[PDB]
RNA sequence: AUGUGGUUUAAUUCGAAGCAACGCGAAGAACCUUACCAGGCCUUGACAUGCUAGGGAACCCGGGUGAAAGCCUGGGGUGCCCCGCGAGGGGAGCCCUAGCACAGGUGCUGCAUGGCCGUCGUCAGCUCGUGCCGUGAGGUGUUGGGUUAAGUCCCGCAACGAGCGCAACCCCCGCCGUUAGUUGCCAGCGGUUCGGCCGGGCACUCUAACGGGACUGCCCGCGAAAGCGGGAGGAAGGAGGGGACGACGUCUGGUCAGCAUGGCCCUUACGGCCUGGGCGACACACGUGCUACAAUGCCCACUACAAAGCGAUGCCACCCGGCAACGGGGAGCUAAUCGCAAAAAGGUGGGCCCAGUUCGGAUUGGGGUCUGCAACCCGACCCCAUGAAGCCGGAAUCGCUAGUAAUCGCGGAUCAGC
RNA sequence: UCGCUCAAACAUUAAGUGGUGUUGUGCGACACUUA
């Protein structure tokens, strides 16, 4: 099939840039190159208390790089000395006014990213690849969300031809603009290969 | 030769007519857009992502 | 309600067409929302369908049954015309007179007569 | 006094200033039989003026910017429209029968991508 | 298509005598879209109508369009799995369309060197009952009544 | 001919000008 | 006398932060002209689907770069230090001189 | 002109293979890009982490041989922390040489894969829940009658609802106003250099932003319902035109050369550097295109009307040289107000006179300009000359239903230039 | 300008086979199939 990617479709009207900033025809590649390099250095260390929604703000040498998590209390460590010495090894290589706002998630299992790189270790972790999809759904539903779906391709297991599972429920209008549905992709190291995932959680409308 | 070249493409030891384009992302050889700095692969899947600001799908 | 602010003329109408059609045949088994302790028929040899239905769930079945019927599977029979207003009327209303006469305050039947010419 | 107007086809504006007189109509300067030579469309702007019986009685001066050559004659002819049925009430269930009170929709469309043209394709092939 | 007849393309009537089949011929002259350089062209001829005979160019153009128009005409279709060329009337539409048509393209097989004057001497012998258009016109009509042996499947 | 490479359009179409064609 | 340029991307953000300015500005000085639109320069770039070869279905995006102008008359002392306080900008890189 | 098959070559890199490969990967092959060859060189490496050992400030200039890479070598120099006024010692940053773990691979496998894309096709479809029928595969629903762009809606119906699709919410052009006034107005008045140039103004044009509006709403006729046809008002009627949006899946489709990636294979070379050559080869064939084979026209002088876009190491108005490309002097520009810019076709006037032609510019000789270390291979562009094939084309075959086709100019990306 | 045989190249096919269709050599005046 093709279905445009759903954030993308999204991109002017529901949710807005997950990077948000201004700039210059002079050096906007070298800003967005450097917001780049960060968020990747994010999602190395820090992806253990479970990073999603890694947002940023530019403006003139003000970085707001406010990280959504799971559980935040990971990313401070005690009183202050995990975010004190993130903002060190931040902007010890760049240069920008760095300024980690985190903040808390109220509900994991509402939120896509987190629900499939969730699921997607499972998988790494070798576990039934089949009911784990169908716990993760039921998951999100029981949760709160008002739809769900998750998808995960290639060599389920380890079976020489490739495959697709298939699994979700409540409702997905992936053509509709008011729909607000989280997007959640995530890789799947694998002994035998790759492994892709994919989850949808239908919240807003109107 | 793919890493060879992306670190020989930020050296411009000699004359300026070798300093050509180079994606910055997924390090590509041609397509790369100069305002971006990046190829239009990359390009399409970050625009999707929302990481490039003021970047809206066109229709018109 | 004072909802009815919102919604569009579009959901209104249908919305409408929907109480209208849900009026057009439930008007009469909402009343209940429990599995009837019997059922009663007009034809149950046409209605049999239901017949099954109450059948297979054990409900006792008593239905009024011209010639043009299936005697065998009805726990309690009505045999006599069904195909007049007149013959279907006289048993309804001694019926429904058992009913009510069984619960409190035995009335006059319902203006039928005026309804059969 | 005057009768105003709005003119407007493919972005090719004109305002209509029209004030009773003689006939001397100036567009942007110059004259109308001077500005449109060998075109008869040109004429066929002023039918707003042959519709109302009125051809030689009114001095017309329009602002036509933008678009092309006779684009601006069609912005002129609805322009012209508005300017007497401004004042004329009666005017307008007899012009607009005879079809004059429309911004013509018509109007060119989006090169569509793998296309050449909006439509026309390029040539289909299997050998 | 399949489902509606598509309605004709009801065209802006004439400009200086007033007449949708006059506007029509301009059509057929226009080439590239040039209405305009296309009307004068028109416009030429009829003062050349002026200049031979002192007859109007209004009722020179009817009478030439109506000596040509075909009366009847030959259309293929099949049957179990074979051509027959059968003849029939033909829509008032399709005789001004091939009439005005043809007048054109026998302008075109002309000597004459400017346009004008092509369709100028063309239009006089369209009108007389002689010309190259409407040689092409009797042609047509020919092949009707020759093979009005197949007329039996009139459809 | 917008493939004389000497005249009016000939220059015209390859994005040049030249003698033929007037230039500042 | 002054004139102020406010560029930007997103129109929503711009119309906020504009019209700010000019609650600010009026409502504690002179005159002040109010939010002038200008040609929206936009950034339109096309380009291909598919990794590979796909010469068709492309895709394309494009870059609303906004423009809002906005004057201020007679130097008042509390417009000066009320744009110097009370101010929310974010992604819009604002411009002023004399 | 360009891609492709084929052939040729030391190499003429590889991929896509009916539709759905062939102006396609390429939105920029002169060395670069570059993955192929020849030759000259390096080989713990151009690049990531780390370890044992000698010496050393991190840093900068020149010389011999050479095509360069590189190979041999000489010179100027001596910061910071811990102990002392000095010597001397260790560490971090960084290097050479030797050695270990290891790097790197455009080398296989797209039937090992993720991701992304084409496709049927925006076609009208595909399913789930429970109930009911069948021993069961499965059926029913989704069938039927009317209608519709549509599984759209209606009526009927052992079925009753729901979900993924269709529609709708998203933007442009469509009518007008609201908000703002350095876009525009002899429109209304004063100077007139008779140029919106100055004063002034925003109603109107525009520049963008918000909102209303069209809903089978009205009437007539058919109809049970849904709905169709005709007429008015309206900027616009039955989705108004266009775009974004392309389901369960199929094509064991494509892509390991975008990238990530399991496994296999190379590891003084399947890795690295340079120079030159080669993707540009030519007895041939196919696809996609430009321009013509002309008098609705060719050469030329004057005049007028666009939309959108781009412009600091870039767009170039004004003046001079020459036939000109082009060069030089030099003003303005963080860009609705400076430049690319004359839009072309078209309107008036002139030669032309049916001729391989004032049509047609392909080919080839000589002389120039631009960019770049470098235009033989292998760039573009002037000027003078040579003025070829070529009379609207066989069998076959493509596009397109209206502001469409056809036809005529303009802009950008890419980009040293092309 | 026509009638005819034969050997290429190209077109119809999804592809092959065959055939069919045009231009090239010398003279006389669609059907079938597809490990
Ligand atoms: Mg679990
Ligand atoms: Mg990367
Ligand atoms: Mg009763
Ligand atoms: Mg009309
Ligand atoms: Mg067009
Ligand atoms: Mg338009
Ligand atoms: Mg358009
Ligand atoms: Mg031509
Ligand atoms: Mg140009
Ligand atoms: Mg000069
Ligand atoms: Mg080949
Ligand atoms: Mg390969
Ligand atoms: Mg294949
Ligand atoms: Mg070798
Ligand atoms: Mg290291
Ligand atoms: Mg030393
Ligand atoms: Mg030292
Ligand atoms: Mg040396
Ligand atoms: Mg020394
Ligand atoms: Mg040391
Ligand atoms: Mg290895
Ligand atoms: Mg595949
Ligand atoms: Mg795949
Ligand atoms: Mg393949
Ligand atoms: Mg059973
Ligand atoms: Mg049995
Ligand atoms: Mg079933
Ligand atoms: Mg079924
Ligand atoms: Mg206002
Ligand atoms: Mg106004
Ligand atoms: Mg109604
Ligand atoms: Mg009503
Ligand atoms: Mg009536
Ligand atoms: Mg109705
Ligand atoms: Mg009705
Ligand atoms: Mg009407
Ligand atoms: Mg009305
Ligand atoms: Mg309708
Ligand atoms: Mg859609
Ligand atoms: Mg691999
Ligand atoms: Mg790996
Ligand atoms: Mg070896
Ligand atoms: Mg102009
Ligand atoms: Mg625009
Ligand atoms: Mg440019
Ligand atoms: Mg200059
Ligand atoms: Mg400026
Ligand atoms: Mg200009
Ligand atoms: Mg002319
Ligand atoms: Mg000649
Ligand atoms: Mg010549
Ligand atoms: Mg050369
Ligand atoms: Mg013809
Ligand atoms: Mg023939
Ligand atoms: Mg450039
Ligand atoms: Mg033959
Ligand atoms: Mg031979
Ligand atoms: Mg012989
Ligand atoms: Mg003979
Ligand atoms: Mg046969
Ligand atoms: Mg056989
Ligand atoms: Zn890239």
């Amino acid at each position: 099939g093709n279905k445009i990617h759903p954030i993308g479709f999204r991109l002017g009207i529901t949710r807005d840039w997950e990077s948000r900033w201004y700039a210059g025809k002079k050096q906007y590649r070298h800003l967005l190159l450097e917001d780049q390099r960060i968020r990747g250095l994010l999602e190395k260390e820090l992806y253990s208390a479970g990073l999603a929604r890694v947002d940023i703000e530019r403006a003139a040498d003000n970085v707001a790089v406010t990280v959504h998590v799971a559980k935040p209390g990971v990313v401070i460590g005690r009183g202050g000395e995990r975010i004190r010495v993130l903002r060190e090894e931040l902007a010890k290589l760049t240069g920008k006014n760095v300024a980690l706002n985190v903040q808390e998630v109220q509900n994991p299992n509402l939120s896509a990213p987190l629900v499939a790189q969730r699921v997607a270790e499972q998988i790494e972790r070798r576990f039934a690849v089949r009911r784990a999809i169908k716990q993760a759904v039921q998951r999100v539903m029981e949760s709160g969300a008002k739809g769900a779906k998750v998808i995960v391709s290639g060599r389920i297991g380890g079976a020489e031809q490739a495959r697709t599972e298939w699994a979700a429920q409540g409702r997905v209008p992936l053509h509709t603009l008011r729909a607000n549905i989280d997007y959640g992709f995530a890789l799947a190291r694998t002994t035998y290969g790759v492994l892709g995932v994919k989850a949808y959680i239908f919240l807003g409308e109107v | 030769a793919r890493k060879a070249l992306i670190e020989k493409a930020k050296r411009t030891p000699k004359f300026k007519v070798r300093a050509y384009t180079r994606c910055v992302r997924c390090g590509r050889a041609r397509s790369v857009y100069r305002f971006f700095g990046l190829c239009r692969i990359c390009l399409r899947e970050l625009a999707h992502k929302g990481q490039l600001p003021g970047v809206r799908k066109a229709s018109w | 309600s004072p909802e009815i602010e919102e919604r569009p003329k579009k959901e209104q109408v249908r919305l409408k067409h929907e109480l209208e059609r849900l009026q057009k045949y439930l008007s009469g088994f909402r009343l209940l929302k429990r599995l009837p302790d019997a059922i009663f028929v007009v034809d149950p040899t046409k209605e049999a369908i239901a017949v099954r239905e109450a059948r297979k769930l054990f409900i006792p079945v008593i239905a009024l049954a011209d010639t043009d019927s299936d005697p065998d599977l009805v726990d309690y029979i009505i045999p006599g015309n069904d195909d007049a207003i007149r013959s279907i009327q006289l048993i309804l209303s001694r019926a429904v007179d058992l009913i009510i006469q069984a619960r409190g305050g035995v009335v006059e039947p319902s203006p039928s007569y005026a309804l059969v010419q | 006094e005057q009768y105003y107007g709005t003119g407007r086809r493919k972005e090719a504006v004109a305002r209509v200033f029209l004030r009773p007189g003689n006939g001397k109509v100036t567009v942007n300067g110059q004259d109308f039989n001077e500005y449109f030579q060998g075109l008869v469309r040109a004429v066929a702007a002023l039918e707003p003026l042959r519709a109302v019986d009125a051809l030689g009685r009114f001095d017309a001066y329009i602002t036509v910017r933008g678009g092309g050559k006779s684009g601006q004659i069609d912005a002129i002819k609805l322009g012209i429209a508005r300017a007497l049925v401004q004042y004329n009430p009666d005017y307008r269930a007899k012009l607009k029968p005879l079809g004059f009170l429309t911004r013509d929709a018509r109007v060119v469309e989006r090169k569509k991508y793998g296309k050449h043209k909006a439509r026309r394709a390029p040539q289909y092939s299997k050998r | 298509a399949r489902r509606r007849r598509a309605e004709v393309r009801q065209l802006q009537p004439d400009l200086v005598y007033g007449d949708v089949l006059v506007t029509a011929f301009i059509n057929k002259i226009m080439r590239d879209g040039k209405k305009n350089l296309a009307a004068r062209i028109f416009y030429d001829a009829c003062k050349i109508i002026q200049e031979k005979t002192g007859q109007e160019p209004l009722k020179v153009f009817k009478q030439a369009v109506e000596n040509v128009k075909p009366r009847m005409e030959v259309r293929s279709r099949r049957v179990g799995g074979a051509n027959y060329q059968v003849p029939m009337e033909v829509s008032p539409r399709r005789q001004q369309s091939l009439a005005l048509r043809w007048l054109v393209q026998a302008a075109n097989q002309r000597p004459e060197r400017r346009a004008a004057v092509r369709i100028a001497h063309e239009l006089m012998d369209a009108a007389e009952g002689k010309g190259g258009a409407v040689k092409k016109k009797e042609d047509v009509e020919r092949m009707a009544e020759a093979n009005r042996a197949y007329a039996h499947y009139r459809w | 001919g917008k493939g004389d490479r000497r005249t009016r359009r000939g220059k015209i179409w390859r994005g040049t000008y030249g003698k033929y064609r007037p230039r500042k | 006398k002054i004139r102020i340029k406010l560029r930007g991307f997103d129109h929503k953000t711009l119309d906020a932060s504009a019209q700010k300015i000019v609650e600010a500005a009026r409502r504690s000085g002179a005159q002040v002209s109010g939010p002038i639109p200008l040609p929206t320069r936009v950034r339109r770039f096309t380009v291909i689907r598919g990794p590979f070869k796909h010469k068709d279905s492309r895709e394309h995006f494009e870059l609303r770069t906004h423009n809002r102008l906005v004057d201020i008359i007679n130097p008042n002392r509390k417009t000066i230090e009320q744009l110097m306080t009370l101010d929310l900008p974010t992604g819009v890189e604002i411009e002023i001189k004399t």
